């Protein structure tokens, strides 16, 4: 529950009552379903999780009419879905996963012109444009090549099943950068634009004396992998 | 009749316990995938072949024309033989997505070209249906009969979900047999009639049928509403007359105990039916024979082939026919680690 | 919310009453029937418009996830 505003009686707009001071605690959090399957088999993962689609999409016409505070009281429903990683992100969209050519879930740059242009950019995509272009893959109203009719819909190939807001993660953004600092120290260390072409050796080298300079200073023995503190 | 034991060697988690094999125009297709199309294939299908029991499977490519198809998860295949017009035909209708949805549209698949280095590509037309048009279910059957002389399609069986009514978040996974209706799908144009049959009760599912010479025979049919494995076996006998398209039936004394069955051509008629079940615990083990000619479907057990301890002890099972008495089946593979290949293969060969 | 056992709880509630009590903790059996009003599937509510293809008792508790899931062995299991 995030948070929690007010409308009646008009002419304002939400007033805000109660708005979460804590959101990223664990212990708010509610746990509605759990299973014993993977998130890979798309097949089982909608069998089980359907229902629960069809309650979300069911319940943003209605109004919710509840004994609060003494008195039936009636309600409406904003649903933010922010908190899925973009493996999820991606597969629950259609999308194809993860070093594609389309690199960002919400505009249309390839990798190629991801480094191009860095900046200059609009947000593009949602959930109906993604259910549109599905059919300009499924129908095929143009007869393109397989290539070209991936280009129409800029990568738009699998159905989406589900809606989620548009939205970045926090945290798994300071991991991604925080795993990328720490690969370009372990090449700053050694001669990466010196020698444009090192081996493995070397990385594993420049890792161990990476590793020994960052036990004797900070005191932070390595990780196998880089835990959201650590790389705090 | 012998079993061989075939090892996939690479990119076998691709395979789902519910699958295709069309066999047209030399090799024999693999269609139905694990998940979504990976962009290590954009279309979904595959060329498998066996050598020295090596699975290997090839990627497919469509055609520049040709619409773009979801993998359908137990649809009903449909041979149409070579003529005119585009031979040869293989219409395939409807199946589940690799999201759990129902497909009620109808794909018409054919070959194109090869080579150019052996490689052959393949072409889907959507056909519409005018309707009438059958509503999204799974486990049906479709046959193809020519019928003095055109020729028709027949569609009929297969369970279904819920109505949209009745459609509750606690019955979502239920499925129901829809009711049992016959519906008559000309290939061209998207004219599809719905009839009625008396003597059909009710609806089944996973009951193979046969057609030759505008008629059909079907086996097997496991009722989920009375939970029965009929034994008996049903005929219908259509013709085409224009405008209308009369159609009756008759029920025969035996039939048998099957649901879920890998029938296999072997002669112009012959078949040997491998099965998949006798009982809801009890698998079907025992090979049988069946040809079918004017007179009716003649019927001949088999000596199976002896099953390893594994495959005989196996919970479930399933498979496919690569066609001509020789067959294709994978079981559910148990280890630990998980191997994680789950499913082990034999080659099946009649004679 | 300390990972507490049903067992290890009555122990300490024998325990603590036994000694000096004046029990303090409450037994089992009524934490047992003082949380269903914590639990889903207590309070009376009602969605105007009717949801869609939602069943109107309001009670429902835990409910297994598979959804009426048509069991027999020979369909996807
Ligand atoms: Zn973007």
């Amino acid at each position: 529950i995030m948070s929690i505003s007010i409308r009646l009686e008009g002419e304002d707009d939400g007033i805000t009552i109660f708005q979460e001071q804590k959101p990223n605690s664990e212990l708010s959090c509610r746990p509605l379903c759990l299973m014993f399957v993977d998130e890979s088999d798309h097949e089982t993962l909608t069998a089980i999780l359907g229902p629960v689609v069809a309650e979300r999409k069911a319940m943003m016409e209605s109004r919710l009419i509840i004994s609060v505070g003494g008195l039936l009281r009636s309600f409406r429903f904003f649903f933010r879905g922010t908190g899925y990683d973009e493996k999820m992100v991606r597969e629950m969209e259609g999308l194809e996963a993860s070093g594609s050519t389309y690199i960002c879930t919400l505009c249309d740059s390839t990798r190629a012109e991801a480094s191009q242009n860095m900046v200059l950019h609009s947000i593009t995509r949602s959930h109906d444009e993604n259910l549109e272009r599905y059919e300009i893959w499924r129908k095929n109203p143009f007869s393109e090549s397989a290539d070209e009719l991936r280009d129409r819909v800029k990568g738009v190939s699998a159905k989406p099943f589900m809606e989620t807001q548009p939205t970045l993660d926090a945290l798994h953004c300071d991991i991604g950068n925080a795993t990328e600092f720490y690969k370009i120290f372990q090449d700053e260390i050694g001669e990466v634009y010196q020698k444009p072409n090192p081996s493995r050796e070397e990385r594993r080298r420049w890792r161990s004396t990476l590793d020994k300079q960052l036990r004797k200073k900070m005191k932070l023995k390595p990780v196998m992998r880089m835990n959201g503190n650590y790389a705090r | 009749m012998s079993l061989q034991p075939l090892t996939a060697v690479n990119c076998g988690s691709l395979v789902q316990p519910g699958f295709s094999l069309l066999d047209l125009e030399g090799d024999v297709y693999l269609f139905g995938q694990k998940g979504w199309p990976k962009r290590s294939c954009p279309t979904g299908i595959f060329g498998v072949r066996i050598k020295k029991g090596e699975l290997k499977l090839r990627a497919i490519s469509f055609s520049n024309n040709s619409s773009y198809l979801p993998p359908l998860r137990c649809p009903a295949i449909a041979h149409f033989e070579a003529q005119d017009g585009k031979p040869e035909c293989y219409l395939i209708h409807g199946g589940r997505t690799p999201n759990n949805e129902l497909s009620s549209s109808l794909y018409m698949l054919s070959v194109d070209s090869r080579g150019c280095n052996r490689k052959v590509t393949l072409r889907c037309e959507e056909k519409e249906l005018v309707g009438d048009v059958p509503s999204a279910r799974y486990g049906h059957t479709l046959s193809v009969i020519n019928s003095r002389g055109k020729t028709a399609c027949v569609l009929f069986g297969g369970r279904s979900y819920m109505p949209p009514t009745e459609r509750t978040t606690q019955n979502w996974n239920s499925v129901v047999d829809c009711p049992p209706q016959v519906y008559l799908i000309d290939l061209e144009f998207g004219c599809c009639t719905a009839h009625t049959l008396p003597e059909l009760t009710d609806g089944q599912s996973f009951h193979v049928a046969l057609a030759r010479q505008d008629c059909v025979y079907f086996l097997g049919g496991h009722i989920l509403s009375s939970d029965c494995r009929p034994s008996r076996l049903i005929r219908l006998h259509v013709e085409l007359l224009l405008g209308s398209p009369v159609l009756t039936c008759t029920i025969l004394h035996e039939g048998l105990t099957i649901t879920s069955a890998i029938a296999s051509p072997i002669g112009y008629h012959e078949y040997i039916i491998f099965g998949g079940y006798q009982s809801e615990t009890q698998k079907r083990m025992e090979c049988t024979y069946v040809g079918l000619d004017d007179v009716g479907v003649h019927m001949e057990s088999r000596e199976p082939p002896q099953w390893t301890s594994e495959i005989s002890h196996s919970r479930t099972w399933f498979g496919g026919s690569l066609g001509k008495g020789t067959a294709l089946v994978a079981i559910p593979s148990e280890g630990n680690p998980t191997p994680p290949e789950a499913y082990h293969f034999y080659q099946v060969s009649f004679q | 919310n300390t990972f507490l056992s049903c067992s290890q709880y009555h122990k300490m509630y024998r325990t603590v009453k036994a000694t000096s009590g004046r029990q303090i903790f409450q037994p089992l059996h009524t934490l047992r029937n003082a949380e269903k009003e914590l639990l889903p599937g207590f309070h009376q509510f009602e969605w105007q418009p009717a949801l869609k293809n939602v069943s109107t008792s309001w009670d429902v508790g835990i409910i297994d996830g598979l959804s009426g899931w048509t069991v027999s062995v020979d369909d996807v299991p």
